[PDB]
RNA sequence: GGUUCCCUCAACCUGGACGGCAAUCAGGUGUUGAGUGUAAGUGCACAAGGGAGCUUGACUGCGAGACGGACAUGUCGAGCAG
């Protein structure tokens, strides 16, 4: 019988991110007029959503799991630009033109900053 | 004489003398006990006089329990002074007793000497009281 | 007085725009700080008299 | 590793009195060091001039 | 390209050595070494500033990186200690730089101790970590004995993934720590 | 001898000014307090000295969110 | 151990409250409640003198068979409300039980015998918990202090329980603590 | 003081050169018992508590709507522009 003594770094990392995501969400919130752009990052992919916090409903969502994004022959940040452009097309196809950015806890920079600037040049303003 | 080591507040209002006792109305340790039938403030001087009276009757054997403690101070202002200028310094410690409370207990092998011993203690207290046992 | 009252003046128009306090033991020198000067109309360096 | 806050650190080479040699990295600017006791020399690992002075003049 | 000798030795001579001895279910349960931390509690730095300055000078030579200067987190009158002033130093080592230090500590410094009699195996930290101290600091070849002022020992501690002390000893003796027979 | 006591300070008239269901204007004071015994809710702000005031006209409504007592302002529908 | 249920006549109350319960007591009755796995509490009334006679001769854990408007019902006495001063029985809880059901019950332990003449007996715990059948609850539990010398902690795990009765309280309670009898100098110093 | 970002204490158990109950180091338990310049109370772990970077809003012209009130005083405030 094996009995681990402490906490794996995965558990420490996970609870620390949710800790600093809630500290973020004490200010930003989603409304139908000005939705919220939630981004989730992993070691393989990146996800975005447009959430309306008034009733807890998701408007549009783009992700790196889509077949067309996988075909890109760049690095991880090259797929983040592709994912950012998809959400901007889907955001404006539902009448949304202004959003607020929810970085999800992660540091703003690198992959996250690549996605946001891809969705800024594509029409969304935030 | 029983005296608390320290009390947080030295000069306190008078304990209220309304209602009947909520807890302590039964015998837990000994075989016989003294149950109160009136409200009063039982001073530590009366408690000491009332458990010595129990001691002098059972002599050697047996055990005595005291279920109340003089926690609450009563102040007296200095003699032959006019009213005013503060509140007096505490003098004697009392225990707020309500009807139904069990004050003393005793555990002695025979009954007559134990019931006689508790009666000597009742005559030292400023209240009506009775002897109770552990049975319903 | 340890904490006396000091007047900060613009370094361009020499107008006495603010008054505050400082500890003249922790800050033996004249306090240098930027504050809005209404006469100039922009944030300018203000130095203690 | 920050740039200009750490001691200068270069690969070295240790040579012992038993002929053993390693290939390690340390802080010594020389590039090599020589030691007379190693893992192969000290008695506690192996289990095997004052000594020579009494063993030469007196026997 | 290449690896430190201990990491090379640990990778495919030590890892599977523990496999049959303890009969693990996953390779993820094989213990390793996490980090090594070198400490010097100066203590008497409350009296002079030169004391703390000397310790951080030597500790860079021993390991190969700049140390911290651990400040006191409490004011103690009995020790003439006021919170907020240097009291010690600390260096942690990870990755390659850890393995060389473990290489040199066993090979060179440890046998250089006068009348060396190994290290006690009972100093384990309950859950599989080992710590030990030195009364001096001259057992390192990266210092010059002439320049040495006073003894200033360390507190070497080795952090492992082993669950218990039984598995903690097994990993450390494989590296080559000279445990006494007791 | 004498008494060393006898001091006190002016009562500050703290408390809930507008109660549940009571229609208020914008900027109107709802609760005067020291700490956040009551936290602000929707359309309610907190002042410099921890005063809760309405940010929009409506009706007062007390609630509870994540273990915290809150004060909320709900709109009144025009006829 | 087997018991015979005690017959009692229970009348369903019409009005409940503090005013109605006080009036019922003045007429020589005790309000009572019949809950349990019936899961529909009945607010009953019992004759005050007849109910207390059953308690006198059978103890607090008395099995009862009640007559509610012509229908019988096995009931157990769960708790009693007693005035501290008047020693009344102001209320009573009745728990519905069926034959073969196991219920956890507190029974009294009695001390008997005559120990060493130089010792004093001090019983610490008045009751211990058991778990017996509906009709197989002992009416008392007996312990013996005979020839017991000096300090002995008689323990709750050393009480001779009948068959089919399992101790529920932990087996390390101190029930009877025989001790050397206090002397005239031990009396004086204790309590000052 | 302003803002942006990061963090979780006290106590207890175990192992360590001087070193001891208590200095610095390591692992575990630990949901607030620590801390908040300063009395007490109401609060604060979502931190208002600990750490770091830049900084002067410790502004100018104003201020719908309110609290409290013998009067004179006193207090809160969204929002507009520079
Ligand atoms: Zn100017």
């Amino acid at each position: 019988a094996h009995k681990p003594v402490g906490q794996n770094i995965s558990e420490v990392r996970r609870n620390a991110r949710l800790r600093r995501h809630a500290r973020l969400r004490k200010k930003v919130a989603g409304t139908a007029e000005v939705p919220r752009l939630v981004v989730n990052r992993s070691a393989r992919h990146i996800h975005v959503q447009l959430v309306n916090d008034l009733n807890g409903t998701t408007l549009a969502a783009a992700s790196s799991i889509e077949a067309d994004v996988r075909a890109i022959d760049g690095d991880k940040k090259a797929h983040s630009v592709r994912v950012g452009q998809l959400i901007a097309e889907r955001a404006k196809a539902a009448g949304v033109e202004t959003v607020v950015f929810d970085r999800g806890g992660y540091t703003y920079g690198g992959r996250i900053a690549a996605l946001a600037d891809a969705a800024r040049e594509a029409g969304l303003k935030f | 004489m029983l005296i608390p080591r320290k009390v947080k507040h030295r000069k306190q209002h008078h304990p209220e003398q309304r209602g009947i006792a909520s807890g302590g109305t039964s015998v837990s340790f000994g075989d016989y006990g003294i149950q109160a039938l009136e409200h009063a403030y039982i001073t530590n001087r009366q408690i000491e006089s009332a458990r010595i009276a129990i001691n002098r009757h059972i002599k050697r054997g047996g055990k005595v329990w005291i279920n109340i403690f003089p926690d609450r101070p009563l102040t007296k202002k200095p003699a032959e002074t006019r009213m005013g200028s503060g509140k007096g310094s505490p003098e004697w410690w009392v225990a707020n007793v309500k009807p139904g409370r069990v004050l003393f207990e005793l555990s002695y092998p025979d009954e007559k000497t134990a019931r006689d011993a508790l009666t000597r203690a009742i005559h030292k207290l400023p209240i009506k009281a009775r002897i109770v046992t552990r049975e319903e | 007085d340890v904490r006396p009252k000091i007047t900060l003046a613009c370094e361009v128009c020499k107008h006495r725009n603010y008054i505050t306090k400082k500890n003249r033991r922790n800050d033996p020198d004249r306090l240098e700080i930027k504050k809005f000067c209404p006469n100039c109309g922009t944030h300018q360096p203000h130095k203690e008299s | 590793m920050k740039t200009g806050i750490h001691p200068e650190y270069v690969d070295t080479t240790v040579q012992c009195g038993c002929g053993h040699s390693f290939t390690t990295r340390s802080t010594k600017q020389s590039g090599t060091i020589v030691v007379e006791v190693c893992s192969q020399c000290h008695p506690f690992y192996t289990g095997k001039g004052r000594v020579a002075r009494f063993e030469k003049r007196y026997g | 390209k290449a690896l430190p000798r201990l990491k090379q030795r640990y990778r495919e001579e030590i890892r599977e050595a523990l496999q049959q001895e303890f009969n693990y279910a996953n390779v993820m349960q094989i213990p390793g070494v996490v980090k090594v931390v070198v400490n010097m509690g100066v203590g008497d730095a409350a009296r002079d500033a030169k004391l703390i300055n000397g310790a951080i000078n030597d500790l860079a030579l021993i390991t190969g990186q700049k140390p911290e200067v651990r400040r006191a987190r409490k004011s103690i009158a009995q020790f003439k200690l006021r919170e907020g002033m240097p009291i010690g130093a600390r260096v942690t080592l990870r990755g390659d730089r850890m393995w060389e230090f473990l290489d040199r500590l066993i090979s060179i410094a440890l046998p250089r101790i006068r009348d060396f009699r190994g290290l006690s195996p009972k100093q384990f930290d309950g859950t599989g970590n080992y710590t030990f101290g030195l009364n001096e600091q001259s057992m390192f070849h990266e210092i010059d004995v002439d320049s040495i002022d006073r003894p200033r020992g360390m507190d070497i501690t080795v952090v492992t993934t082993a669950t218990n002390d039984a598995e903690g000893r097994a990993l450390l003796r494989a590296l080559g720590f000279p445990f006494k027979e007791n | 001898s004498s008494s060393r006591n006898g001091r006190d300070s002016a009562a500050q008239r703290l408390g809930v000014k507008r109660f549940g269901g009571q229609v208020v204007k914008a900027g109107e004071i709802l609760v005067r307090q020291r700490g956040t015994h009551f936290h602000p809710g929707v359309n309610v702000g907190r002042g410099g000295d921890d005063t809760l005031f309405a940010l929009a006209p409506g009706a007062v409504e007390f609630g509870a969110k994540r273990g915290r007592k809150t004060v909320n302002i709900v709109p009144v529908a025009r006829p | 151990t087997a018991n015979i249920p005690n017959k009692l006549t229970a009348n369903v109350r019409t009005r409940t409250g503090k005013g109605a319960s006080r009036q019922a007591r003045r007429d020589g009755k005790v309000p009572a409640v019949l809950y349990g796995h019936g899961t529909d509490p009945q607010h009953l009334e019992l004759n005050a003198r007849d109910f207390a006679a059953v308690l006198r001769s059978h103890g607090t854990n008395a099995i009862l068979t009640l007559d509610i408007e012509g229908t019988e019902q096995l009931a157990l006495t769960k708790a009693l409300d007693v005035h501290p001063i008047r020693r009344n029985i102001q209320h009573a809880d009745l728990l519905v039980v069926q034959r073969g059901e196991k219920v956890t019950v507190e029974v009294t332990v009695l001390v008997e015998g005559d120990a060493t003449p130089g010792t004093l007996v001090t019983q610490d715990a008045n009751t211990i918990e058991i778990e017996a059948e509906a009709l197989s609850i002992p009416e008392q539990l007996t312990v013996s202090v005979e020839g017991v010398e000096a300090g002995t902690q008689i323990t709750a795990g050393q009480i001779s329980l009948p068959e089919g009765v399992n101790l529920i309280s932990d087996p390390e309670l101190l029930v009877v603590n025989v001790v050397e009898a206090p002397s005239a100098e031990a009396l004086e110093e204790e309590g000052a």
